[PDB]
């Protein structure tokens, strides 16, 4: 099978600035006068979408800011300016031979500047309580890296065992991450302790960002 | 679907699975090519791109000029048709006044039009290329713009295209004095003849028999020219119309049946002489004779009326009692003991006589029969060859059921001291006649 | 034109599964298609393509045996049956197909996905979500939350106030703890928004057939 | 065989001369495809019946069964020459005799769908229209003698592929040489 190695596995880029991926295939991917390389873009959720056909051609509907190269075993795709919207993973795909292979992927982020995120800690439901749980759940929205700490305290004392964390992907209008960190406990246990506190460290600040509660 | 009965009586074998579609009658059409008249052209000079098409509007106006000259057994039993009346017959209508008018008129704004004749008959009628719009409404105006010397390639090479087709015409007219069969590619393009089946006075039935066979179609019609008067070339289209179809039809095989002694003279044989094919229609059997110009398809049977003749359904006994009453079933008589084999639908009769090697092989086993003299059969199930002297027969493959129906030989019941051995149409009853008063003349002189 | 594949699998292992791909805008006698896996956090594997107008196939030898694809033009629809299954093929499957191109062939590239059958392989039994709303603890603008705990297999479906409240939302995807799975979703609102207006999380779950919706409400 | 790609409807409006007849020669081209198509669906009197093509109709019949061309297809991917055993047991050659998926496919449709239908170059309709002849008389000799040929014209096998036909059949060298001396006689047999 034809292997096509895809670099750099991820990099950064700013804002209006122009960028390239490499695609290297194992053999040449050319038949007569054409080259069988595809590009495409794929966001979280959603089905890859056609940039680039063989190896220069634009997809209908796609913005002249993308454009392809290459000739033989060597191919670039190239996006400038860049944008906020083309946060995203690419792929390239050959079909020149059987069977089709894709890239193994580079993962594209925008660089944008520092920012702190913005926290809310949430007490467990009282729906919950009466089930016999009690998850308590603490949101740090659109912040910027990706890169973050956090630490659960409860009565003051740092506790790990239960917390469960999600990033959401980069924000294809601001840039910005989001995650969630939800410390689940059973309600006799959660109703045993007054003090829940969610602790954030984040290159922002050299001081955590601290949001707590106290069990009413 | 096909079977087959081996008569070792009679030497001979039925197959049965088969379905009619005969031709019965006609049905003609006018064709028309509507082409330009041109004035000289006046491109004089040897530039390259001036020379090609100088050059090609050379050969349409030559070929115009050359279609202007160029208008101006039981066989025997059978009777003489004319395969071509009816459509020549149109085409002498087309040759007055004002008639090409007509057709002209008719498919001015569309490309087919039903035309009302003098003679009154409504025939359909097809442009089908328009040379004259092309040449006087694109391409000349496109060398006065360019002055003849095309900037753009491609309309000289689009001027051929559709040039070739009127010069292949001229062609196989200039060689089959305007009246050809089958009719080719270029009188009738295939989507052309599949359109003409949809618009005609047909079932569905019969128009999607037609058009899954146009190639049997195809080659059973026939093309007229007729006229060039006018910016029109006309010709009639000639198709067959199947008026029987889907009825029970069966083919005879037959062969020699002789008697078995090896002693070289003093052997004495028989014949069926109704080999062919038979197909029942309204009441009655319509037998071909001539089993070689019927096609066959599938299982499925294109004969044609014309090469048959109009029999009792009473011919059906001759199979199964050849003695019977109600029919007197057709048999030739020699004394010429060669051996030949038949090769059936689904086997292969074989009449091995004198000294002959006579085996049947398979494709792995090798020889695997060998026959004793006399009319045998084999099935083409473990069969693949037969080999009978220095001839080497391949059977059908054809996938199906045959069944041998043993029984005496027929030639036995004759002993060879009155037999007639000189008969080349005779009958069972004839036979009887010639045996009756061959044997009381001799018998009454003692 | 639009290829609409059919909703979420669970499959025990050793089962099988056959995914539907229908096709909208078009006839699939005209076109070529593709079937193509993705691992969650693997890379993009082209499994086969078919001619639907007479079932000719190709697919990769890996696949062999395992996947079949087949297409029915009476309904313009694409199958790929996927048989035997065990735990490696859990993964996304996409059609695809060229049509935003002039002449369609087989080694084109693919411009039109499909939005692709989450097939999941486990023998574990399905499980309803419980659905909890969170209000802020008992500044200028604030932000509720919703909790959607232990349910299987996936997907949910959760929006905020049927969908017209969408700015301002995250949804985090589901995790796997101790064999269900955890999704929570936040919304931000101006203060003078809530708790003046109402704000209502929507929470549908197909699989175990369910459907609730729970107001945020002060403490 | 002939290896063959089927075209499927192109997309090209305009009526550039250019589009004109590379719309015309993919037209031309799916025709003969859909005609193939339809295609699959004094002492003379004491001589005896044969049938003639009763062998070369049973290596036929044999070719119509589910997946038979994969056999073939797969057996002369890397070389033009090879041997088949069919499902009835019978082993026999296959030869390539002509590729004109991959000029279509691989050359021309790309070209196609990267110029949006105006080729530039006239000159790859011309080599179109030449790669495609042989298979439009193929189709016509078959399409007017309802699939059987005879004799066996040099589009059907051109003289090379006859002469190197021959070199591979289970015959003497006799055989050989008296054949390969004499086959326009060959074809009429
Ligand atoms: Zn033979
Ligand atoms: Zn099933
Ligand atoms: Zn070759």
């Amino acid at each position: 099978d034809i292997v096509l190695t895809q670099s750099p596995a991820s990099l950064a880029v700013s804002l209006g600035q122009r960028t390239t991926i490499s695609c290297r295939a194992s053999e040449s991917v050319d038949s007569f006068d054409n080259s069988f390389i595809h590009w495409y873009q794929q966001k979280p959720g959603q089905p890859p979408k056609l940039l680039i056909f063989l190896a220069s051609s634009l997809e209908s509907g796609v913005p002249a800011r993308f454009s392809g190269s290459g000739s033989r075993t060597d191919f670039t795709l190239t996006i400038d300016p860049v944008e906020a919207d083309d946060a995203a993973t690419y792929y390239c795909q050959q079909s020149n031979e059987d069977p089709f292979t894709f890239g193994s992927g580079t993962k594209l982020e925008i660089k944008r500047a520092d920012a702190a995120p913005t926290v809310s800690i949430f007490p467990p439901s009282s729906e919950q309580l009466t089930s016999g749980g009690a998850s308590v759940v603490c949101f740090l929205n659109n912040f910027y890296p990706k890169d973050i700490n956090v630490k659960w305290k409860i009565d003051g004392s740092e506790r790990q065992n239960g917390v469960l964390n999600s990033w959401t992907d980069q924000d294809s209008k601001d840039s910005t991450y989001s995650m969630s960190s939800t410390l689940t406990l059973t309600k006799d246990e959660y109703e045993r302790h007054n003090s829940y506190t969610c602790e954030a460290t984040h290159k922002t600040s050299t001081s955590p960002i601290v949001k707590s509660f106290n069990r009413n | 679907n096909i079977t087959e009965e081996f008569y070792q009586s009679t030497c001979s074998a039925v197959s049965k699975g088969y379905l009619s579609a005969l031709r019965t009658g006609w049905y003609t059409s006018v064709i028309t090519i509507e082409l330009s008249n041109i004035k000289e052209n006046k491109c004089n000079g040897t530039d390259a791109k001036v020379k090609l098409i100088k050059q090609e509007l050379d050969k349409y106006k030559n070929a115009v000029t050359e279609l202007q000259l160029l208008m101006q057994f039981l066989g025997f039993l059978l009777g003489v048709g004319s395969a071509i009346a009816s459509g020549v017959a149109v085409s002498k209508v087309l040759h007055l006044e004002g008639e090409v008018n007509k057709i002209k008129s008719a498919l001015l704004s569309t490309n087919k039009a039903v035309v009302s004749l003098s003679n009154g008959v409504s025939v359909l009628t097809s442009k089908v290329l328009d040379l004259k719009n092309y040449i006087d409404k694109q391409l000349l105006p496109i060398v006065n713009k360019q002055s003849c010397s095309i900037s753009n390639i491609e309309t000289v090479i689009e001027f051929q295209q559709k040039n070739n087709r009127l010069l292949e015409i001229t062609r196989e007219f200039s060689v089959n004095a305007g009246v050809t069969t089958p009719v080719s590619t270029y009188m009738l393009t295939n989507s052309e003849l599949l359109s003409l089946i949809n618009d005609m006075p047909i079932t569905n039935d019969q128009k999607k028999l037609m058009s899954n066979n146009v190639q049997i179609v195809r080659q059973q019609s026939y093309s007229i020219m007729s006229i060039i008067k006018e910016e029109v070339l006309a010709y009639v289209v000639q198709l067959p119309l199947y008026g029987v179809i889907d009825t029970p039809c069966w083919k005879l095989h037959t062969s020699p049946l002789c008697t078995t002694n090896t002693k070289e003279g003093s052997n004495i044989c028989l014949t069926r002489t109704d080999r062919g094919w038979y197909c029942d229609n309204a009441g009655s059997v319509s037998f071909f004779p001539q089993a070689e110009t019927c096609k066959v398809q599938s299982n499925r049977v294109f004969c044609d009326t014309m090469n048959s003749l109009t029999l009792p359904s009473e011919v059906n006994l001759c199979n199964v009692d050849i003695f019977n009453p109600k029919y007197d079933c057709k048999i030739m008589t020699s004394k010429t003991d060669v051996s030949s084999s038949v090769i059936t639908s689904l086997g292969a009769i074989v009449s091995c006589y004198g000294k002959t090697k006579c085996t049947a092989s398979n494709k792995n086993r090798g020889i695997i029969k060998t026959f004793s003299n006399g009319c045998d059969y084999v099935s083409n199930k473990g069969v693949d060859t037969v080999s009978v002297g220095n001839t080497l027969y391949y059977v059908n493959k054809q996938e199906g059921k045959s069944l041998y129906v043993k029984g005496e030989p027929i030639i036995n019941f004759y002993d060879p001291l009155v037999f007639p051995s000189d008969e080349f149409d005779a009958s069972i009853s004839q036979v009887n006649e010639k045996i009756n008063q061959s044997l009381a003349f001799i018998r009454k002189s003692d | 034109v639009q290829l609409q594949q059919s909703g979420a699998e669970l499959v025990k292992p050793g089962a099988s599964v056959k995914l539907s791909c229908t096709a909208s805008g078009f006839n699939i006698k005209d076109t070529f298609f593709h079937w193509v896996k993705q691992r969650p956090e693997q890379g993009l594997e082209w499994i086969g393509r078919i001619d639907p107008a007479d079932g000719h196939t190709k697919y990769d030898p890996k696949f062999q045996g395992k996947a079949t694809i087949t297409a029915d033009t009476s309904s313009n629809t694409a199958f790929l049956q996927l048989s035997s299954l065990t735990s490696v093929d859990t993964a996304v499957y996409y059609c695809a197909t060229t049509i935003t191109a002039v002449v369609p062939t087989p080694y084109n590239a693919m411009d039109y996905w499909g939005q692709g059958t989450s097939v999941t392989v486990s023998s574990a039994s399905t499980t309803a979500p419980s659905v909890y709303p969170l209000a802020p603890v008992c500044g200028s603008s604030v932000t509720l939350g919703c909790l959607v705990k232990g349910y299987f297999p996936e997907p949910v479906t959760l929006t905020w106030n049927s969908g017209s409240l969408s700015s301002g939302v995250h949804t985090f995807p589901a995790l796997l703890q101790s064999g269900l799975y955890t999704l929570s979703s936040s919304v931000t609102v101006t203060s003078n928004t809530w708790p003046s207006q109402t704000i209502t999380c929507n929470v549908a779950h197909p699989a175990s057939s369910t459907k609730v919706d729970k107001k945020i409400e002060p403490r």
